[PDB]
């Protein structure tokens, strides 16, 4: 690279791009890494800290690589720091990582391990590509049926092309970084939609209104269209559950991150005695959080006692018998805000 | 039940502890003062009822840092002294709030060409508990904010 | 010639079309025809006479083919500019190598490019769109590299190119 | 564990201790106020853009000395009582940061060719449990401040 | 030229590229890639001439290549701190070898290098990363080594190191 | 970070700072007024349409010196007494911005064959604090401008 012999200073000119580096405490993605992949071993995960990371353990920016032009476009848009593990092991390496958030596919098939994986005690959210062939109105119900209706995916259906980038890219891995984005500026209770994508990049197809209004209802591909006004942007906030339980991907996401939280504060209640003085403070350790949630606008209710309620007790949630076995039950409730999706205009002729 | 980390991200930052830094020397200062943006406003206003508002011609920046009087130092001083009819030695000023024992910013003001006029001398007073403090003021040019 | 230029007009100006204060004038007459030829690979500037302007410098371009180096005022600029920067960054030397050395670094070069933007030197009508520059723990240098001494810094540039072909369409019919 | 001697080297100098010499007499004095330096600035500004600040024409200093009435002693008021037309002896005026029983100067400063306008009397004051003090005014230029 | 760099900016400064107040000037200009030669092994500092500087001091080095001791204001630092530390366990000689003696020996050091740590001697964003100090009749001395009047402390230190090499990237495209 | 060699070569020149020169004398004047170029404009026009404008006659230099009244010297005076009928001692007049204590000049203008108009006499005025001043007037020719 460079070799420093006197002090000095050093005037190499070489063209090499550098990107900022942000901190992002609720998305952490995992990159689904093919085979014929030389860099990366399989049964081990690499935490890439930044695109400088990166760009150390590979020698050059490939532009065939379908990895190299997906985890720069995860980096410019904002994305924090993420796992590389391959494909074939991936279904053993995620349940070692305990921060892990996000399954990214970067242009590879996991539906088979997210079936296997993504359960609704874990907190693991899969967002995943929409085919790369230019899809259509009239043969619409057949693309849908090629994904599972499991509550914890989105599909985003454009992949996106950029000038730096010879191949097109897979348009999951810039929605892992539009997720970090989202949660770092306004929170993980917004949606992720009418976001702007910082990179260089715009849809490869073009998408009609008409062909949209298919796709949202059932098994929902969210869709990156561009709009003359605000440039390539998201335009989809639903998951592939058409429940109206989990809906949003917001919805979904913020009950994957609060029991998460949740999770933390329950651990130095691990291995105290299960008697009354641990369970008052195992609901004072959650009553704070969810009311510091609130006063955020997290959970949506105008009286505190409406947004969430905890409940533990011997008589209310776990049996004399269920203490000796060793379990401490307890019930959380929350209320999430959900977006407003369709506005709809009334143009009046006469003025009255 | 805060973290600390979480307090580097979400919190305020504290005005106390910062780092001034005049050209190549840096030099404890006590108090940094002034340092701000502003505009002058054009305002066209025709017959039909409309009215314009611009932003106009910039103002210059006059900033004012305060130091104590050292037995040994008169840096300030010779700065000011060095001017000669319209030739002075104009040098850039940063200010940067840091942590504890700084070894890492929070923000950045940088001003560029800044140059002095009236140094201020302290008010020798028999009467008064205080220690011998200088004003140098600054006019300078553009200053920038920067993060981190 | 190089020093005439830069002085009434600066580095970024190309030094052609600036006529010889001395008692010169070329030996061999150029044709235009001949000077296409030289022009084009490796690259011969040429000095002929035009009988309003005397004798007169008449090329800017190096002995690169290439797009990037191919002017002499864009190859003079980043010399020019990277010497100056060369002298900011002499005070940073046997520092400690840490973030408010990095932010101080990053402040001297800011200061410099800003300034030959507001000359008119770096082309562009955006200031972010002329320059940029960037130090960091997690941008530049590694962590290793920090612990061998070493500190890099990225600067980018928008040099103006000059005008050289001039196409005059007479037409014979006025509308 | 500061030693006595790094005090004398790190520390800020207090106000209240300092000599006032006036010509070749030196006298006590309560408070001197004023003696700071001071530059107008000029300004160019052209069309394409770039503005120009200059330091300029340099300000008169005008110092303020305060001192009780001594019984015995007006040689503040002899001062300026001299003043024909416009013919008044001017002398220089040097303050001095002493330490305690002052054997040893920490920070001069110098004044040229002070002279005396506006002395002010004492206001008379039968409900006042103050002493008789009086402020003399000077013009003069070129203040330096000299290390030790 | 090492007392003046001490008093103005102190001992953990490195005495480099401070000019020369006398009226000094090197014999012989030395290139740049001379001073690469020299600098690795067994490391000579050297004396060069800079057209803005005037002359100015161009090394920090020792001549121990070793990670441990390369650099001058290291190598200082470590000397400088353990003789004023000498003289804070000059009131501890003679006295009696028993715990509260020991406990103002670590007293008097834990003021000694929190205030130089206050100064920025050492590096730590922690205050507990810069220094430790330990004493103690379980820890550093045995019972046999008491008897024999011995009073063992161990102390460590986090100096600071200089930024030795600047590295400049310029880019011709702005991005 | 501009140095002070820079604001030099780059930077307009203050106007308060000059020499003036009349002849083998140099005298310290309070401010010197006119010294400016000007042409006539011949203009023909014909009945085809085209108009020819021409630079003319030149006009003669009319220039302004003020000074302040000094208590041994009068030698304004004594070159405007000289005068008999058309007899006079013409003299050449320099002007010349310098910087301070000026031992480098910066612009310098040249006024040739000076002789004294109209030299006028102080207003004594018993509620003014100023001083006596005087303008003495010159008719000259060839204002020249040269650089440094």
């Amino acid at each position: 690279t460079t070799v420093t012999s006197y002090p000095g200073v050093y005037i190499e000119e070489l063209n090499s791009l550098a990107l900022s580096v942000s901190n992002s405490a609720t998305a952490v993605p995992v990159f689904a890494v093919d085979e014929q992949n030389q860099y990366i071993s399989e049964d081990n995960a690499i935490r890439i800290n930044s695109w400088m990371d990166y760009l150390n353990l590979i020698g050059n920016f490939n532009n065939e690589d379908k990895l190299d032009v997906s985890v720069r476009a995860y980096f410019a848009n904002g994305g924090g720091y993420c796992y590389l593990v391959k494909t074939t092991s991936l279904e053993k390496i995620i349940p070692t990582l305990d921060d892990v958030t996000l399954l990214v596919a970067a242009g590879e098939d996991i539906k088979t391990t997210v079936d296997v994986l993504c359960q609704p005690g874990k907190g693991l959210f899969a967002v995943f590509d929409g085919p790369e062939t230019e899809l259509t109105i009239n043969g619409a119900e057949e693309a849908k049926q090629a994904y599972t209706a499991t509550p914890f995916a989105a599909v985003y259906y454009p992949w996106l092309k950029a000038d730096w980038a010879n191949i097109d890219i897979p348009p999951s891995a810039v929605m892992a970084g539009v997720y970090a984005s989202v949660d770092l500026s306004r929170g993980v209770w917004k949606a992720p939609a009418n976001v702007a994508l910082k990179g260089g990049l715009e849809p490869k197809f073009l998408v009609t209104d008409e062909l949209q209004g298919e796709y949202n209802t059932g098994r929902a591909i969210n869709m990156i269209r561009n709009f003359s006004n605000t440039g390539t942007t998201v335009w989809g906030a639903r998951t592939l559950e058409d429940k109206d339980n989990w809906r949003y991907v917001p919805v979904r996401r913020l009950f994957n991150s609060v029991e998460r939280d949740i999770k933390r504060a329950m651990s130095f209640a691990m291995f105290e005695p299960n008697n009354q003085p641990t369970w008052e403070r195992v609901r004072a350790a959650i009553s704070n959080y969810l009311y510091s949630l609130w006063q955020q606008g997290g959970l949506a209710g105008s009286k505190e006692e409406d947004a969430y309620f905890v409940q533990i007790g011997k008589g209310i949630t776990m049996t004399q018998e269920q203490i000796d076995a060793g379990q401490m039950i307890v019930k959380v409730g929350l209320a999430a805000v959900r977006p407003a999706e369709f506005i709809i205009l009334q143009f009046t002729q006469d003025v009255e | 039940s805060t973290s600390t980390s979480q307090i580097a991200v979400e919190y305020p930052i504290p005005v106390y502890r910062f780092i001034v830094s005049v050209g190549d020397e840096k030099i404890p200062f006590n108090s940094v003062s002034g340092l701000d943006i502003s505009y002058d406003t054009i305002e066209y206003r025709d017959g039909v009822g409309n009215w314009f508002k611009m932003p106009g011609q910039s103002q210059s920046t006059n900033i004012t840092l305060r130091k104590g009087v050292f037995p040994g130092k008169t840096e300030l001083f010779d700065w000011i002294n060095s001017i000669q009819l319209n030739q002075v030695e104009k040098k850039d000023i940063t200010i940067s709030l840091t942590n504890d024992a700084g070894t890492e910013l929070l923000m950045t003001w940088n001003v560029s060409n800044a140059f002095p006029t009236s140094l201020t001398s302290p008010s020798f007073d028999a009467t008064s508990n205080d220690i011998a403090v200088q004003e140098i003021t600054l006019m300078a040019d553009r200053v920038i904010m920067q993060a981190v």
